RNA sequence: CGAUGUCGGCUCGUCGCAUCCUGGGGCUGAAGAAGGUCCCAAGGGUUGGGCUGUUCGCCCAUUAAAGCGGCACGCGAGCUG
RNA sequence: GAAUGCCGGCAUGAGUAACGAUAAAGAGGGUGAGAAUCCCUCUCGCCGUAAGCCCAAGGGUUCCUACGCAAUGGUCGUCAGCGUAGGGUUAGGCGGGACCUAAGGUGAAGCCGAAAGGCGUAGCCGAAGGGCAGCCGGUUAAUAUUCCGGCCCUUCCCGCAGGUGCGAUGGGGGGACGCUCUAGGCUAGGGGGACCGGAGCCAUGGACGAGCCCGGCCAGAAGCGCAGGGUGGGAGGUAGGCAAAUCCGCCUCCCAACAAGCUCUGCGUGGUGGGGAAGCCCGCGGGUGACAACCCCCCGAAGCCAGGGAGCCAAGAAAAGCCUCUAAGCACAACCUGCGGGAACCCGUACCGCAAACCGACACAGGUGGGCGGGUGCAAGAGCACUCAGGCGCGCGGGAGAACCCUCGCCAAGGAACUCUGCAAGUUGGCCCCGUAACUUCGGGAGAAGGGGUGCUCCCUGGGGUGAUGAGCCCCGGGGAGCCGCAGUGAACAGGCUCUGGCGACUGUUUACCAAAAACACAGCUCUCUGCGAACUCGUAAGAGGAGGUAUAGGGAGCGACGCUUGCCCGGUGCCGGAAGGUCAAGGGGAGGGGUGCAAGCCCCGAACCGAAGCCCCGGUGAACGGCGGCCGUAACUAUAACGGUCCUAAGGUAGCGAAAUUCCUUGUCGGGUAAGUUCCGACCUGCACGAAAAGCGUAACGACCGGAGCGCUGUCUCGGCGAGGGACCCGGUGAAAUUGAACUGGCCGUGAAGAUGCGGCCUACCCGUGGCAGGACGAAAAGACCCCGUGGAGCUUUACUGCAGCC
RNA sequence: GAGCUAGCCCUGGCCAGGGUGAAGCUGGGGUGAGACCCAGUGGAGGCCCGAACCGGUGGGGGAUGCAAACCCCUCGGAUGA
RNA sequence: UGGUUCGUGGAGCCAUGGGGGAAUCUGGGCGGACCACCGCCUAAGGCUAAGUACUCCGGGUGACCGAUAGCGCACCAGUAC
RNA sequence: GGGGGGAACCUGGGGAACUGAAACAUCUCAGUACCCAGAGGAGAGGAAAGAGAAAUCGACUCCCUGAGUAGCGGCGAGCGA
RNA sequence: CGCGGGGUGGAGCAGCCUGGUAGCUCGUCGGGCUCAUAACCCGAAGGUCGUCGGUUCAAAUCCGGCCCCCGCAACCA
RNA sequence: CCGAGGGUAGGGCCCGUGACUGGGGCGAAGUCGUAACAAGGUAGCUGUACCGGAAGGUGCGGCUGGAU
RNA sequence: UGGGAGAGGGUGGUGGAAUUCCCGGAGUAGCGGUGAAAUGCGCAGAUACCGGGAGGAACGCCGAUGGCGAAGGCAGCCACCUGGUCCACCCGUGACGCUGAGGCGCGAAAGCGUGGGGAGCAAACCGGAUUAGAUACCCGGGUAGUCCACGCCCUAAACG
């Protein structure tokens, strides 16, 4: 709940940075992160894939819980609330009870101190992970399988919720965070509540100079190049793109859908998303 | 200023040297002509 | 066209006379002073600025007058851009 | 005989330009056939965060010595980084390896690919990172943390003695980490000393003095003190750490804590081992001083204790070594402690190293990572002035003292009149104090602007640190009287200022090598795509990136902080939605027709109908591609038109701006500033041809961006003048190049392919140099880049043609 | 062929000295409790002057140069993109 | 689709990436779409020297060259650079 | 037993374009140049499921003829049994 | 200087391209409605189709030359 | 030392003036349409926002000083 | 102290009618709209009916000239937190009372800022009528806004 500066320099007189009020602490579990390889765009061919990525901080990443049915009905203790760099979230490191100690992602309201459990036979209430079809309809969920037992996908942004509307035999309806009404399977574990972290949209980021320290790179205008490099590129004066204004590599961007026709998934949507 | 060659003994026998060539269809080629050609030096005289 | 470097300005001149001033003369609707026109005459002189790349031009303050032209729209193996 | 022909040789230019930093040279002696140039000595100058030392790259005999000068040396050369020959590089501890892993590379599994090959989990390789035991002095012509002396230490093997469930390629701990600021105590390094050591000196007026000058340290196991870091202890249960666990983790009980104990490191003393100047006696080093002294005080780190503390978001490597835990296995073994004895391998080690030894063809004013980098006054400082150690005077000199060039200094009287513009060059310049406007995002503007003080002597007074409350030293002030000069940041390193307009908000980025900007980028706004095996991109594939992310996220596009805002048109293009309909391919279907045979039979065309995308068709869609009107009349002065009429369109430019970065006619008209203003500013609006995300109108602060104006000050100017040194000129030495049909190469007037030294006719004109000036030789250089030509060539575009990837 | 240049990945290093004084903390004030104000502390910033370092703004030299991009006076950044 | 001269042409033969998909001498393919006759030959497994090509090597011979010619090199060459 | 060389010669698996067509896309350069694999002193091919019209030849290779014939071609250029 | 549209009743447009025939609205004129005006209803007139020239049976029409009137291009130097 | 006044420089108030511009008041009869007075031909007034050539129109909310 | 009714405020949940949208059934030629017509919607199967789901705004009858508050204003039900006012008893204090320049707080609706939400309604806008003209009264679409959270704006026929 966000935190502006003075403008004691230009950047500072928009800049805003996210409170820290709710991190319980500053370093993470050593048993628990592996090194992020950097990669700026590269793939494995060294080329770059998409663009204008490159030139962060240096930053570790934390392994997460993203199952939750490893652990079913062995209850845990919230032991704190930590930075991550690699989520808009926040996290949780988890105590349980036979001491293994587990990260996961940090839902809204939840404290320390308090007791969190997986399973069918977990209780409503924030941060506790079910299977689908053993919760209610109409609550806010999140960390939402999509396939049971691939671990989960839907739903890990800050602030981000997801509904249940309602059930269809072994199935059962979601408003995504889109708004997509979309059929999951029941069996997928999901985890109850929405996700902390809620004013990360309000974050200013100020200046130039937080997007590299994000690793975003400068991005450059399809206009402000030679035609060699882009279709809209040249023409003497500034242009007007000149013609249905386009990708790089030729597609169009505004308004050419390339969601695949005969996906297998489109027979589980109900609607597309709005706005 | 700041020409062209700033030479490195590592670089150059990692590059252009032996083991760089007979890894690849490219460099078997290359040592297979100078072989042919007569040449005394088939990789560049790296220093070690 | 196996190059004839282009406008303007600065510096350096020189030439023609259909003459801006100055010299001489005729006519004058020339009283005098000052003017108009025409003839002879190139010895020498013909300012400093404001504006704009300026050639030209407009204006300010003077003058005896603030001339028209050519010389690869004189002059970059002298300069400037 | 020619091809800007090909190779080779020699001319011209020409004894010309230059001789590679305006840091600088003089003399005496020596050696020599020969000396401005080699050696020595004295005087003189220069750097002195370097132009002085140690590394790392790279170079690979250049290091040292003896014998030399043909060539390399921009001159000479007895000299050298040059020729010949010989010597020269020593390591358990420095660095690398026999230890580790990161990016990446290779890669048994396994996946993919016509071939070649491409990915790829484990593992290996990969270092200037982690781990790891050496400090001080001496010696040689050359090597030394390497040989020697002193004092310390590590691994491995063996042998003893004792102690313990020993045991790893496995589990756990730890190694383990950011940026900025900072505390305490040290040391490095430096300063002073009226105290200690000493060879010496009274010079020229004075000085025998608490006089001058020099020096007053290094390292050092055990132990000890100081300053730190690291660190909770027992019992029980326990499903988790992919087997086991006495270890770790989790839960419970108990114990004391700005602790303490255990352990580790830095610093000091520390048995002891070393060093030891100035000078002057010999000759690029050696003896003495001296038996050296080896004390105290002051400053003090960025370095150490170190993994210290505090704050902040962008949240800050892996593995091994080290400790512990157990399984197979052994439990005569195997480890742990202490000692003793043995064993200890390979590479580099010379030398330059901001340079004449590396990269620039060169002994080239260029480029090159890390460490030390002293002193003094400058407020501080790695800045600037002058210097210590140390190293150089840049590998052509000597002369004169022209024009003219580069670089520097000065000026009357005026102060931008020069001029595309104050281009350039001046004034101001540091610190402290007073004081500082509209405007505005309240931060700013702003060091705004504009002034006053700044040296030296004496006296009095305050605070802080070290101390001991003291002295002394160091830092930081306040007040009063007086002295000198033109001047007191007395030399050197230091902003000229304002008003106002255009553009971009801003800090940044860019055409290496002509453009640093208004261009790009930027946080910010919007549109659109994307439900995870995502969309997108690279690859035929595998597979990667995306992303070990999940719509507060990821791709694309366009404006581009912010304030106020972003109107109308779906007619055509685009995209999105639409199971009807029309058009539509392979295929299904087989009415009929044909061929052949005597025949069953074989074979060939083939209509109605069925039949997908795509198109046609029906809607939506402007922060999608785009577009946003003519003509005529009318108001009780004229003038204009708030009205009306009519034609087309899909719709006719709203706000806000406007002769503007856009205004052809045009220096539009009016006003301001000026004596005068094709510019600038404020207005008008008849906008050839502004105008709303190729955004519109503004906007404080910022800008080496672009116009305009003013103050201040000037060699920019009327309008030049003098002086300085580096060339230029003269002499001695060395000595090119572009170019060059050949030449004995004058003007005027003609003339000729038009603009003649050569043809014609006149005029002028002895032969040959040197310093200069540049009109010509249509001067040189480059087979015109503007233009055209060739059915030349190459980027780029598109509703050109045809095709291909891709997608449907 | 990325030993130049461009971008990224991994790993170390470098940035003298001075100036302004944000958040926060502590105290005082304030109200019923808050906001908020003042003082001290505090040292944040794509902050300011300004060397090393990275640049290359304007002007003069240089033009068969010292150099196939130099030198001089002048200037921009210099805790950050 | 490719090979044959065969560029779809009346397009057969040989090879075959896709789909359908039998029979064993009364059994199959061919004789240039197809039908008939009349003939040729036996696929879907492999082996086989001789004649043919070349000339880094050795010898033989030139109406081949004779140091800018002849291989790039007659010589310490694929070197110096 | 294989790996790896060998001036060419050979076979297979891939396979351009300048160019000719006086432009150019079918064509042509041409299955040439090159890349890759793989034989051996040779490689390839090889005993007819063939030729083609005489009821004829009798595996393959290589030279000469056939023959610039038959033919193939934006029936152009040219290709060519 | 060049190229290509237009001129028709008083105003704005339509009619041409394949020749004949001059249409629409507003205006104006006469009457009605109203106390009266405008609007509303009924009816009406008004045309060398810019010009000279032919062509052809015949020209607003088709083709040259001229007159206005509209706009456009005038580029590499 | 103080010091009348002069000079330089930056602020504050006040007056005149200024091309052009926004509106107002006034001015017997000009032009355009008719919102308010009746239920004013759509009840009116009002605060605010948007639009319009003009009164004014509509939205949202309130009042009756609105009749029937 | 005891008792009393009330849409008094705030927070959090919850029920139901109806509109609109989507899914399915069944069914045909017009629905809708007006003063009358038209734009539109509809054979691509509309309207009307039935069922199911999502979605938001407002709480019909009770309900009135009534209740509550200082004002603005407040209306389904449930709770929790909480304020003003009233009656009886006549227990306790002992004039502590009143108004109130400033100040500070609240303050309808439209508007503004960041993020939601958007079923209906609806300025601007477009169309169709009406009219000489109609930027309007009528009709069909239809964005902000109307709702929630926070922060601003602080006006009114804030009136009795
Ligand atoms: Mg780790
Ligand atoms: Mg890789
Ligand atoms: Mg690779
Ligand atoms: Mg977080
Ligand atoms: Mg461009
Ligand atoms: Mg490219
Ligand atoms: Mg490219
Ligand atoms: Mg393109
Ligand atoms: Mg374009
Ligand atoms: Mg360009
Ligand atoms: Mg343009
Ligand atoms: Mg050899
Ligand atoms: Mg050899
Ligand atoms: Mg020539
Ligand atoms: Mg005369
Ligand atoms: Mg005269
Ligand atoms: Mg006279
Ligand atoms: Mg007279
Ligand atoms: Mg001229
Ligand atoms: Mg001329
Ligand atoms: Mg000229
Ligand atoms: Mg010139
Ligand atoms: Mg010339
Ligand atoms: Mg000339
Ligand atoms: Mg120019
Ligand atoms: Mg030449
Ligand atoms: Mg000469
Ligand atoms: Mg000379
Ligand atoms: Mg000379
Ligand atoms: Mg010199
Ligand atoms: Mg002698
Ligand atoms: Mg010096
Ligand atoms: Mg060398
Ligand atoms: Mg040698
Ligand atoms: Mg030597
Ligand atoms: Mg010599
Ligand atoms: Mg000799
Ligand atoms: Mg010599
Ligand atoms: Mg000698
Ligand atoms: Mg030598
Ligand atoms: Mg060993
Ligand atoms: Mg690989
Ligand atoms: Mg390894
Ligand atoms: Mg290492
Ligand atoms: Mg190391
Ligand atoms: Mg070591
Ligand atoms: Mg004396
Ligand atoms: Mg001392
Ligand atoms: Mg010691
Ligand atoms: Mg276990
Ligand atoms: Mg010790
Ligand atoms: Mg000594
Ligand atoms: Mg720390
Ligand atoms: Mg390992
Ligand atoms: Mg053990
Ligand atoms: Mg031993
Ligand atoms: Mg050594
Ligand atoms: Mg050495
Ligand atoms: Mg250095
Ligand atoms: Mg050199
Ligand atoms: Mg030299
Ligand atoms: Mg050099
Ligand atoms: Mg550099
Ligand atoms: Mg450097
Ligand atoms: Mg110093
Ligand atoms: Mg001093
Ligand atoms: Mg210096
Ligand atoms: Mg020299
Ligand atoms: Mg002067
Ligand atoms: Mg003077
Ligand atoms: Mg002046
Ligand atoms: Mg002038
Ligand atoms: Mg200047
Ligand atoms: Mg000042
Ligand atoms: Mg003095
Ligand atoms: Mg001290
Ligand atoms: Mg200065
Ligand atoms: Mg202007
Ligand atoms: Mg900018
Ligand atoms: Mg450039
Ligand atoms: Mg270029
Ligand atoms: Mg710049
Ligand atoms: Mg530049
Ligand atoms: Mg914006
Ligand atoms: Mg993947
Ligand atoms: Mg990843
Ligand atoms: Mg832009
Ligand atoms: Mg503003
Ligand atoms: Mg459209
Ligand atoms: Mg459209
Ligand atoms: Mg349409
Ligand atoms: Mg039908
Ligand atoms: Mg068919
Ligand atoms: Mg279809
Ligand atoms: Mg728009
Ligand atoms: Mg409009
Ligand atoms: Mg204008
Ligand atoms: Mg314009
Ligand atoms: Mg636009
Ligand atoms: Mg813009
Ligand atoms: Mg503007
Ligand atoms: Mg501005
Ligand atoms: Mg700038
Ligand atoms: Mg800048
Ligand atoms: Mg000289
Ligand atoms: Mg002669
Ligand atoms: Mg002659
Ligand atoms: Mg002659
Ligand atoms: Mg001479
Ligand atoms: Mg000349
Ligand atoms: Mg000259
Ligand atoms: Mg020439
Ligand atoms: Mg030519
Ligand atoms: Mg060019
Ligand atoms: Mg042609
Ligand atoms: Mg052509
Ligand atoms: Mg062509
Ligand atoms: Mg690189
Ligand atoms: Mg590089
Ligand atoms: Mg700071
Ligand atoms: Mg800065
Ligand atoms: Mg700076
Ligand atoms: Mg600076
Ligand atoms: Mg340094
Ligand atoms: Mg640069
Ligand atoms: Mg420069
Ligand atoms: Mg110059
Ligand atoms: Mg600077
Ligand atoms: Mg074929
Ligand atoms: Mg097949
Ligand atoms: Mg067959
Ligand atoms: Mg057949
Ligand atoms: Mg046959
Ligand atoms: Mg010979
Ligand atoms: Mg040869
Ligand atoms: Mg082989
Ligand atoms: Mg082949
Ligand atoms: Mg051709
Ligand atoms: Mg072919
Ligand atoms: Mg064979
Ligand atoms: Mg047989
Ligand atoms: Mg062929
Ligand atoms: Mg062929
Ligand atoms: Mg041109
Ligand atoms: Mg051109
Ligand atoms: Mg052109
Ligand atoms: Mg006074
Ligand atoms: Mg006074
Ligand atoms: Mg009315
Ligand atoms: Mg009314
Ligand atoms: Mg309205
Ligand atoms: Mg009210
Ligand atoms: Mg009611
Ligand atoms: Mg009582
Ligand atoms: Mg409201
Ligand atoms: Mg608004
Ligand atoms: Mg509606
Ligand atoms: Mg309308
Ligand atoms: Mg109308
Ligand atoms: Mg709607
Ligand atoms: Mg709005
Ligand atoms: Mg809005
Ligand atoms: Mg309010």
């Amino acid at each position: 709940a966000v935190k502006k500066f003075k403008p004691y320099t230009p950047s500072r007189r928009f800049m805003t940075v996210a409170d820290f009020s709710e991190i319980t602490k500053t370093e993470p579990e050593k048993s628990l992160v592996k090194p992020l390889k950097k990669t700026g765009g590269r793939n494995n061919q060294g080329r770059i894939t998409v663009r204008f990525r490159g030139g962060g901080h240096k930053r570790l990443y934390r392994i997460i819980d993203f199952k939750r049915w490893d652990k079913v009905g062995i209850p845990a203790k919230v032991a704190a609330i930590e930075y991550d760099p690699n989520r808009s979230a926040r996290i949780a490191l988890l105590h349980y009870v036979d001491g293994e100690k587990r990260y996961i992602i940090a839902p809204d309201g939840l404290q320390v101190g308090q007791q969190v459990v997986a399973g069918p036979d977990a209780p409503i209430q924030v941060g506790n992970a079910l299977p689908l079809r053993f919760i209610p309809v109409g609550t806010v969920v999140h960390a939402v399988e999509l396939e049971p037992k691939k671990g989960a996908k839907l739903a890990r942004a800050a602030g981000t919720s997801a509904q249940i509307q309602g059930r269809e035999g072994d199935y059962v309806i979601l408003r995504l965070p889109s708004g997509e009404l979309r059929k999951v399977h029941g069996e997928c574990y999901a985890t109850v509540g929405a996700v902390g972290n809620a004013d990360h949209k309000n974050i200013v980021l100020g200046k130039a100079g937080r997007s590299r320290w994000l690793g975003r790179r400068p991005h450059v205008r399809g206009a402000a190049m030679n035609p060699v490099d882009h279709p809209h590129g040249g023409g003497e004066g500034r242009a007007p793109r000149g013609r249905p204004p386009a990708s790089p590599w030729g597609w169009q961007t505004k308004g050419l859908k390339t969601r695949k026709r005969r996906k297998p998934s489109s027979r589980f949507i109900i609607a597309r998303r709005k706005k | 200023m700041k020409r062209t060659w700033q030479p490195n003994r590592r670089k150059r026998a990692k590059t252009h040297g032996f083991r760089a060539r007979m890894r690849t269809p490219g460099g078997r080629k290359v040592l297979k002509r100078r072989r042919q050609k007569g040449r005394w030096r088939l990789t560049p005289a790296v220093r070690k």
